[PDB]
């Protein structure tokens, strides 16, 4: 039903933002085609531009928060295929060589990024074992939605929002999307993220 | 008045001793709570992780075993052995990778099967398990006379099989009970994915390099 | 079930480096420095990366001899340069004095020197994975995992003609480990970076068919 | 009545093997491996076979010197390869690293190294007699009596010209013994197998008659 | 009267066979001629073919049991001679050299095997000291019968019935059979074995 | 502040010390019950085992001492000394083989005689025991004046003789008291077998190689 | 050997001069 990451709720350890910064932020919808592979957002990065959250995170010096993130998918009963959603702390991507990953890959922004090599998760680690992180399944016949709550996990009490990314959210289609002719080609995948117990310091 | 025994001056070994502090009076940064502390590797064996049954001579397509309408009712969909330390499907699982760091292991395992097809699809599969001594079944009817389960796509989207015990062996095969049934305007083929894990009684002995 | 603990899995002492002073040959330099690196070998690098954060105390032992595996009595100095201190330039450099830098004086004849280093990080734990920029090269680096440099020296007026080989061993004590991480399938390319080769190796070996010893 | 105990009868330390590294001669190899074998001598083989099953802890000591019975300080490595691990191929092989393989570093000058091996069997006891096939040669063999290989090495850059002779001793501790077995009358032919010669030797010596010192 | 081997009764430590597998199994009769030397059966091997016991022991993976074994001899009062019956755990035969023993010697079957060299018990160990094992005497003037109960003795809790033999039963005529002319030449020796507390696992 | 005594660096010896564990944290397989544990060699001396009295200049025929109708009534059937550590009949016994591992032994022994002839046979034997100082008896009548027993085949099929004490010597002889009596159609010769053992008070000292 | 695997009795002349066998049920078939 609902996944608590590592068994804990987020909590306070500064100025504490209220309802203005704690609302739901609905990101633009991704389309999952039969040919599609993967996405990863890697926030706090994703909300640094948008809204009041982005205003606080840029002009305050130190940062702490935790996130509720809801992934949900609109498909008919004639569409099939499965997704895997995971939240991986300190998710450090890599370069594949014929060498540093480019900033557009490391900090993809509010629109996320595509996997080149989902099988290695672009980290050189198997996707088979990505189930060791907090995860949920979306099987289009069983369910349309997945929800994960991530508490703040870092070595330091606070850290900077712009330099350091605490974790990343990966949505991968292990079983491809198949549909008979006449059906809608793209199946939309939308992402809604509400920060919880967020604190800012050093305005 | 003391005497020195044959083992005196040696450091050859893994002995747990006591050394001098190199910096006395130094204060390490205090502990704070970090969520997710894992104190034993034996509960990393117990999480289900995707198992490459396909692994035929492909990428992310090695993780899923295809099923379709095969026009011959009684047929073998797939098969794999149940030993996690051996080269094969279990190398992709987490229980299989941390068996490669130890010499011996024993206990019970479970396997979970998810059917990924459309909501409209219907059928049955027969999932059989052969003990360590016996060779695998030749036919569907030989497979039902031992441990098995019949599993129905429409009613049940996931099924679990606990294999009873194993040591460093048992084979599990999947059979078509019925043809793959669909209404018109629906895709005719689908997939299944397996998830390997270890039970509570699983144990490990004598660490070794991988 | 004790051998499956996280504290037993990291237990034993193992070879963390091999270094040589070499003042005999075309190199008359007569000293060496060795930045402490836990991951220098890929066998121990892959076991450590099973965890994102971990916190431990270290125990170092120095097994030293000559090219003959002979150990005549001659005096060596093993100093310790903690993080944030300068390294020696040469044999006679003043950094070999400097009381804050702990040093050990032991003959080749003696049993191996041994000493214990605390937890040196400014953070509460060591980060083997860091997603972010500490301020291209800078991506994924932790400046706060540095433990210090040692730097062995032979105590000699000038130029002995002997090369001294010394092997360093490390134990992990009082270890505590946090959120788990999968084990790397791909081979490593370079020391610090995760980067992997363009040709992907499969995780499981091939068999003739899906049906099938 | 204490000297007739089963625990006193197995008590003392005794020579269980003699091995040599020999990098001086036509053999420049410079190392050796020694599979642990308790029955290597027929005097101890016959005492052990008084019991079908037995369970004990072992204590090894290494008495090492040169061909002169001279012991100059030079560094040796005594590793231990537990059952199920690979043996070293050569002097520089990576198996000489491998932290799981316990190793001891001791000079020839030092008193003999000493270390204690636990009960290593997967069975509850060691079987000196096994009637059956573990899966011709295979009849009567126990794969689970293997204790590991040791493998001494001199720690040397290259090719010293000295042969090192080392003598191994074993103690039996905490011994427990099960169903008794008669003592062998016939001489032994080969190491593992019971096989005996076609010409039977009598158990008791001959006298002139049944009547008769 | 009756010999308990090593002072214990067999007992359970799986499926437990009942009366069908626990009955008496009478093996074909051996004839002891004045020239005869020895026999050894070496079971569990002997019952692996016969009856319901043999059905269970072949198709189950692991095995445990203990046996009651009754040896009895039909002779008149004009026959003399003595036998020794012993049950030896882990009885490993050998080859005599002018070299491995042949499978027909190691696993003789339901018909047993003849000793070449009874004086060494074909193990290279003296027959004089075979009395250290559980044993009984048959002296044709005193008694016709001998009975020995053997509990399960092994290092492992269970083991395989086909590969491993737990013990063996040896019947040896230390004092030869003599009879005056006109008497029956052969003296029959029959063997009846009932397994006790037998368990099977891994069908 | 310590000082090193003259015995410091030596390993020469049988000393019971303490070494370091080579594998700390290793768990040996637990104990289960195995029937037949023997905790002392001194109760292996006490089982009766067959004694080769014949051992004349033959195989399994060395274990038994033949008796027949000898037509001379008073005669010596056989004789053997009573020392188990000495070369002779006692090498076949178990008490004699584990005396060869020790320097000294003392205590009482017993000897059992079984008559193997036909149920129809009848007769008497005289079994005598001569102390360690004395030479063996020349005649039947000299043998009865010391320790003896007369033993009857028909009445008694087995007899036992406890020799009182011995140290690392005593001789036991067997005499014909009467002729060997049989009805017609019955074999005229038979056998006897001896079984050596040690008593409860038997002890052993200072182990030695064999 | 096929006969001992069913209902049987072994009978000894010296020990026992007479033996009895009760056949369990029959109708108007069994062979001994």
């Amino acid at each position: 039903n609902i996944v608590l990451s590592y068994g804990e709720w987020p909590e306070y350890c500064p100025t504490r933002p209220d309802v203005s910064v704690n609302r739901f932020y609905t990101l633009s919808t991704k389309s999952w085609k039969t040919e599609s592979t993967g996405w990863y957002w890697k926030f706090p990065d994703v909300l640094n531009d948008t809204g009041v959250f982005g205003q606080n995170a840029q002009f305050h010096y130190l940062y702490r928060s935790g996130f509720c993130m809801h992934v949900q998918c609109n498909a008919s009963k004639f569409h099939q295929g499965a997704l895997l959603v995971a939240a991986i702390p300190e998710f450090v991507i890599a370069a594949s060589s014929p060498l540093y990953p480019d900033f557009a890959h490391t900090n993809p922004g509010k629109d996320g990024q595509e996997f080149r090599d989902p099988y290695v998760l672009d980290a050189g680690i198997p996707l088979s074992q990505a189930l060791v992180f907090p995860h949920q399944w979306i099987n289009l016949r069983t369910n349309n939605c997945a929800t994960i709550i991530m508490p703040y996990v870092n070595a330091l009490p606070f850290d900077s929002a712009l330099n350091h990314s605490n974790f990343g959210l990966v949505v991968i289609p292990i079983s491809p999307l198949k549909y008979c002719n006449g059906a809608t080609t793209e199946v939309p995948v939308t992402l809604t993220i509400a920060p919880l117990n967020s604190e800012f310091s050093g305005l | 008045p003391t005497e020195l025994k044959p083992g005196t001056n040696q450091f050859l070994t893994t002995d747990d001793g006591t050394s001098p502090p190199i910096l006395p009076g130094f204060e390490p940064t205090p502990l704070i709570h970090i969520p997710g502390e894992f104190t034993s590797l034996l509960d990393l064996c117990q999480i289900e992780t995707i198992l490459e049954v396909n692994n035929t001579t492909i990428g992310v397509s090695r993780l899923l075993i295809p099923v379709r309408a095969q026009n011959n009712v009684d047929q073998l969909c797939a098969s794999f052995q149940v030993d996690p330390g051996r080269n094969g499907p279990w190398q992709s699982t987490m229980v299989g990778q941390i068996c490669r760091y130890y010499t011996q292991w024993s206990g019970s395992l479970k396997v979970t099967f998810m059917f990924t097809g459309s909501f409209m699809a219907t059928g049955k599969m027969l999932i059989a398990y052969t003990p360590p001594g016996s060779a695998q079944p030749a036919t569907r009817e030989a497979a039902m006379l031992g441990t098995h389960i019949v599993w129905d796509f429409g009613l049940q989207s996931s099924v679990t099989l606990v294999i009873p015990w194993i040591s460093n062996t048992g084979i599990v095969t999947i059979w078509y009970q019925t043809n793959f049934v669909v209404p018109p305007d629906t895709p005719t083929e689908a997939n299944i994915i397996a998830l390997g894990a270890a039970q509570k009684n699983f144990t490990l002995k004598l660490c070794k390099d991988t | 079930v004790n051998e499956a603990s996280v504290e037993h899995f990291y237990s034993r002492a193992g070879l963390v480096g091999v270094v040589e002073v070499k003042d005999s040959g075309t190199s008359l330099d007569g000293y060496t420095v060795w930045p402490i690196d836990v991951m220098g070998f890929v066998q121990q690098r892959r076991k450590l990366e099973l965890s994102t954060y971990m916190r431990f105390d270290a125990e170092f032992t120095f097994v030293s001899n000559l090219s003959n595996s002979t150990t005549p009595g001659m005096l060596l100095q093993y100093m310790y340069v903690p993080p944030g201190a300068p390294k020696p330039d040469g044999r006679k450099s003043y950094q070999w004095q400097t009381a804050t830098n702990p040093s050990v004086f032991a003959k080749l004849s003696d049993p191996p020197p041994q000493v214990s280093v605390p937890f040196m990080s400014p953070a509460t734990a060591y980060q083997w994975f860091y997603d972010g920029y500490p301020t291209n090269l800078q991506y994924g680096q932790c400046p706060n995992n540095m433990m210090g440099h040692f730097a062995i020296r032979t105590v000699s007026e000038s130029t002995t003609g002997k090369n001294v080989h010394v092997r360093v061993y490390m134990r992990i004590k009082h270890v505590r480990a946090w959120v788990p991480r999968p084990l790397r399938s791909q081979a490593y390319m370079v020391k610090n970076y995760p980067t992997y080769s363009q040709t992907i190796t499969n995780t499981a070996t091939d068999r003739a068919s899906i049906t099938t010893t």
